[PDB]
């Protein structure tokens, strides 16, 4: 996250980091003890991906961390990189062993299709991750976060020569400086509602980072709420 | 009183009843407080809450 702030331990206990070919290549959010929602483009075949929850400092030991293996990966059925790189950019990772829940490992809430949209329209959501902190420099030790404003759709279409689909929304500041970035992908866009945060988006892509006129593009979770709940059921 | 104004004063979710009233409700992990408006934890670690006192 460019222009973020250091998260406190326990401040975003639904956040997870993903390890694969390199550590912390992507982020995620906890749906429940057995499932993690992330971005589909983070899934490269052949790669064993390890999920780590209860993480705050990516190179120290908090003794709040829980590490798990991903036994099953379900990218959205409409997602296909060869047609569009970031349309339907959402995926579920099933963990081998359930996470044990506590103040550091807590799920993100997911409303229905309607209330997820309503909550999106509140106009402001917290974005988080261990991705790059400068446009081209270095990845983050401490979990960064940023509260991004919803950008209007017409305004967003004007910003880009690329195709923003109805499965996407845009968030960020008109005059740059502060944004999500490379490595943050798959992390949550949440909306807080009277103390309770709700998943409203997935961090997905953007043209450069924190640059003026260029907004972050997030997966519109409301359009995938029914899917997430079908696939992540517990028994 | 309807869900039109201030979400029926429902902290999380509101649905119009037929008696011209509001039934409020919560997400999973939460129960309607005796308030009939707020949503209080019904499980040890419910979703979307910071419980490490800041
Ligand atoms: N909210 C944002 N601004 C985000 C940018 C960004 C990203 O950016 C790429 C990047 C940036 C900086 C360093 C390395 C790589 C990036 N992607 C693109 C791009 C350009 C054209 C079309 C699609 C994507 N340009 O940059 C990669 C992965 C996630 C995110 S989220
Ligand atoms: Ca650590």
């Amino acid at each position: 996250v460019v222009g973020g702030e250091d998260a406190k331990p326990g401040q975003f206990p639904w956040q997870v980091v993903l390890n694969g070919k390199v550590d912390a290549f992507c982020g995620g959010s906890i749906v429940n003890e057995k499932w993690i929602v992330t971005a589909a483009h983070c899934v490269e075949t052949g790669v064993k991906i390890t999920v780590v929850a209860g993480e705050h400092n990516i190179e120290e030991t908090e003794h709040t961390e829980q590490k798990r293996n991903v036994i099953r990966i379900i990218p959205h059925h409409n997602y296909n990189a060869a047609i569009n790189k970031y349309n339907h950019d959402i995926a579920l990772l099933e963990l081998d062993e359930p996470l044990v829940l506590n103040s550091y490992v807590t799920p993100i809430c997911i409303a229905d299709k309607e209330y997820t949209n309503i909550f999106l329209k509140f106009g402001s959501g917290y974005v988080s991750g261990w991705g790059r902190v400068f446009h081209k420099g270095r990845s983050a030790l401490v979990l960064q976060y940023l509260r991004v404003p919803l950008v209007d759709r017409a305004t967003c279409l004007r910003s880009t020569k690329f195709t923003i689909y109805n499965n996407m929304f845009c968030a960020g500041f008109h005059e740059g400086g502060r944004d999500s970035c490379q490595g943050d992908s798959g992390g949550p866009h949440v909306t807080e509602v009277e103390g309770t945060s709700f998943l409203t988006g997935i961090i997905s892509w953007g043209e450069e980072c924190a640059m003026k006129g260029k907004y972050g593009i997030y997966t519109k979770v409301s359009r995938y709420v029914n899917w997430i709940k079908e696939k992540t059921k517990l028994t | 009183m309807t869900c039109n104004i201030k979400n029926g004063r429902c902290e999380q979710f509101c649905k119009n009843s037929a008696d011209n009233k509001v039934v409020c409700s919560c997400t999973e992990g939460y129960r309607l407080a005796e308030n009939q408006k707020s949503c209080e934890p019904a499980v040890p670690f419910p979703c979307g809450r910071v419980s490490v006192s800041q």
